[PDB]
């Protein structure tokens, strides 16, 4: 889930900027 | 040459995603691929018991819920094929039908959840992720649907209790809603539609002051500000504003977001009387 | 784990949650107070009635209109009404079932432990700090042990309301699968029909004809495995 | 001359149903040949506004039903309009998307009214000529229409406290239901929905001896009758039958009508012991 | 009949629009050499607004919401702009939704206000004495009521809009996809149907929608049950 | 309003039965 979990978290980073 | 054994790779995967024995092997691979093939969601969406298959991917781990006993497995199970339904929901090919279909309706049992679990953060953020791909495309159907599915009281729930990365992904998803007039009239329209928003941001400027979180804090400011363009809502921010708004409590930690220090500057200045 | 089956539980009257009920036989409450074992039966069956009408229309809301456009959408080339309505009537019972069970086990718990602590108290009327003890920690245990059996009678009641309701909002298209049998023709929705044809890849077009058993999986496994339910059989 | 002349004025009559200034007169001309031009009911569905035209006659009557004060001139001016909204019903091209529509829901109320005046009397009588004339299509789409949508207990109001022939129109729609396997399914599926239908049945049968109706005692012992076609239903009625039959109260009635006889001889041997 | 306040007349921000219009009617049995029980009044009146305004407007929705988007959809199939669309829509709502919300209040608030007004158990009084207290309720039950399920009626009306857009939000895309592929958008069902077995004289214009014509939809907006006209002609 | 009363009062009698 570690890598899954990692990467989305990013991706959510630049979403809401 | 090659890409055509990719295209058909994909064709299959697409098929066995029906069946339950070739669903996880096809869910995974196709999660992959999902920003690499650019008509995935059309072929998602025409496709046989394709939608249907992701659905029930969805509700087959609601008995997970309560009582919370979501593996890991689980979780990374479920957001493959919620992944897929964020390229279908990306598309616009297919992002109104989507839609016509009431699809989001069935993350929501997702944003009610507490757990804090890795695995329940993975489900609660990649469902967010979800309604924030839908809310950046800045739709006038997106909004409307928003509004009427009661996902704001969802969002308030996740920005007082949960994670900074949900809470500050929950405040994008309300803040985009607010930039939108309709979005911003219908919470207006009422008193128990603002002032639940209000003492939502309140308590999370009291929270912020105590464990602060710069982009929270960014998206905060902004969700005010648009409220403070409202004739009814302005007046009754001016006695509702935090006073950790008004003082040098943020001081330090925003001394170099210009953009957000603008922000704090004209609210305070649009409730000037 | 699911403990109960669909055939298990009687939906016809309140009744039917009695005989599933469980007591735990080691509460301290009723170890010194069995009368109020008497309690139980009806605090649960209020809390069951209270919430299964409210449960039971949203559940079906939710549920209805995305079940009509997915099945409307997958079965758009098919002349055959029985394998449509038979479908769609497969994917309602899952997902509606999967909507009450989200919507009803938190204020079931909540409804069924609260109405054991009012019963118990009005029985025993003197209330003292122990006593008082003895009910939440009884009420707090039989909720948890019988919320599994009153969800499930919730959930049964929304699956057995969804069926009728949703023979009415798929009417039209069972008309016109019957219809063109009338006039000697297939039914083929004329937008799908050019959508498929002109647009979609052979491998993953919708035939013209019949869904092919082994494409319809799906559709079965949602009768296979309901959620809440132990699953009919295995496979 | 020919039909044109007098399919023009119709052609019109139909246009005129737009405006609220040519609505009255238009309404009054197309309810009396309603009967003579068959295809009225899709010029009435296809030509614009006209279904919103009588969906509003019947909404504009809503404030006269609370505060009773309908007049005879309001009532028979919507049930003028009504007279047009059954040839949709009653049409086979039309039938479906009238009720896809959910046109009827806007003549529920006007069976929850129990004024009892003569307007109010012909506004339910005009409503439940609509309905009964959907349930004698005997078409499926009928049946599952009117389950959900409550009519049911609407109809167990009027059997209960209506005029004779109110009674006798809602027992007879509450019969083509009940003798749908359908209906009789949908009925007894749940005890509270058996035992509404019970209490009232018995009730009337009460009042059926108090004073007497040949026509209501027929629709009610065939009602009796297709209850005891249920398992569940059987055991109910055999120990709470109304005395009444069996009580040798309504033998002097039986002797003109034979088939009552035939249909209360196979109630009472149909629950036996 | 007759009306007492217009649309605009209340505000449904809070229960506190309510406040101003509440009539007085100063002849009662109880409130003269009574001061102190006229104003057990107005948290009644809120009180029965707000128990029923919640459950009312979600059902004025539901059987208001079928019924406009198929009839609007049908009568606008072959108008290809969708802001006439979405303002007949609009109208026709406002005035279905505030009918059935007229329809499953009134009585309701008629028995919520007077059984809420009590008086007594905020006492003592003798039989008779109780009598003229439920003879003033009942009768303030029946004059504010109007205003009690005015606010509710306003209440469906202002959420019907979100939710019309929501259903429309299919038809509002065809008219604006076509458009940018410059064509009008025609649903080509209804222009084979009207075509084919329609007569003239009552054939859907393809173009666009008569003014004429509009008279349903334009009276949708001038009568609202339960309300006055507004721009009554 | 008597004519129509009259008249659907004999038509609703009949579909009755």
């Amino acid at each position: 889930l570690d890598l899954n979990f990692k990467l989305l978290e990013e991706h959510l980073a630049l979403l809401v900027e | 040459g090659p890409h055509m054994l990719e295209r058909e790779k994909i064709y299959q995967w697409i098929n066995e995603l029906s069946s339950p024995e070739t669903r996880e092997n096809a869910l995974l691979e196709l999660s992959k691929k999902r920003e690499s093939v650019p008509d995935l969601a059309p072929m998602l969406w025409h496709s046989f018991g394709t939608i249907a298959a992701l659905l029930q991917e969805i509700v087959n781990i609601y008995p997970s819920i309560n009582p919370p006993t979501l593996t890991a497995h689980q979780s990374n199970r479920v957001c493959n094929a919620l992944a897929l339904l964020q390229c279908v929901a990306s598309h616009p090919e297919t992002r109104s039908a989507f839609l016509a279909a009431h699809i989001p309706l069935f993350l929501y049992p997702f944003l009610h959840t507490v757990s804090k679990t890795r695995p329940f953060e993975y489900l609660r953020l990649t469902s967010l992720g979800v309604i924030g791909a839908l809310v950046k495309t800045d739709e006038q159907e997106v909004i409307n649907f928003l509004l009427t599915t009661e996902i704001i009281p969802l969002c308030l729930r996740i920005m007082e209790s949960g994670s900074e990365l949900s809470k500050t992904v929950a405040t994008f998803i309300l803040q985009k809603i607010l930039l939108d007039d309709t979005g911003l009239a219908y919470i207006c329209q009422t008193y128990e539609r603002f002032s639940h928003v209000a003492m939502i941001l309140g308590k999370m400027v009291l929270q912020l002051s105590k464990e602060p979180s710069a982009r929270l804090l960014k998206h905060v400011v902004r969700c005010y500000l648009r409220l403070s363009d409202n004739p009814r809502a302005r007046e009754a921010l001016r006695q509702c504003l935090p006073d950790q708004l008004k003082d040098t409590t943020f001081a330090q930690v925003l001394k170099d977001d210009t953009t957000t220090k603008r922000w704090l500057a004209q609210l305070v200045k649009n409730l000037q009387e | 784990q699911p403990q109960y089956s669909y055939h298990d539980i009687n939906v016809y009257s309140l009744a039917g949650l009695a005989p599933h009920i469980t007591l735990n036989p080691t509460i301290p409450l009723f170890q010194a107070h069995p009368q109020l074992k008497q309690c139980v039966r009806q605090a649960i069956e209020r809390a069951v009635q209270e919430l299964v009408h409210p449960v039971v229309d949203r559940s079906i809301k939710i549920a209805m209109t995305t079940c009509e456009q997915i099945v409307r959408k997958d079965f758009a080339l098919d002349s055959e009404e029985s394998r449509m309505r038979i479908a769609a009537h497969h994917m309602m019972r899952n997902l509606t079932a999967g909507m009450a069970m989200i919507t009803c086990r938190e204020p079931l718990l909540m409804s069924i432990s609260t109405n054991l602590k009012n019963s118990f108290a009005s029985a025993l009327r003197t209330a003292s700090p122990q006593q008082r003890e003895m009910m939440d920690q009884a009420a707090a245990q039989l909720a948890q042990d019988n919320c599994e059996l009153a969800c499930c009678f919730i959930q049964k009641t929304a699956v057995e309301k969804a069926g009728p309701e949703m023979d009415k909002r798929l009417a039209t298209e069972f008309e016109l699968r019957k219809h063109a049998r009338q006039e000697g023709r297939r039914y083929c929705d004329p937008v799908v029909l050019t959508y498929q044809a002109e647009r979609m890849p052979e491998q993953i077009r919708l035939k013209v004809g019949g869904v092919d058993p082994k494409q319809l999986a799906v559709y079965e496994e949602f009768a296979r495995n309901v959620p809440g339910f132990l699953p009919t059989n295995d496979l």
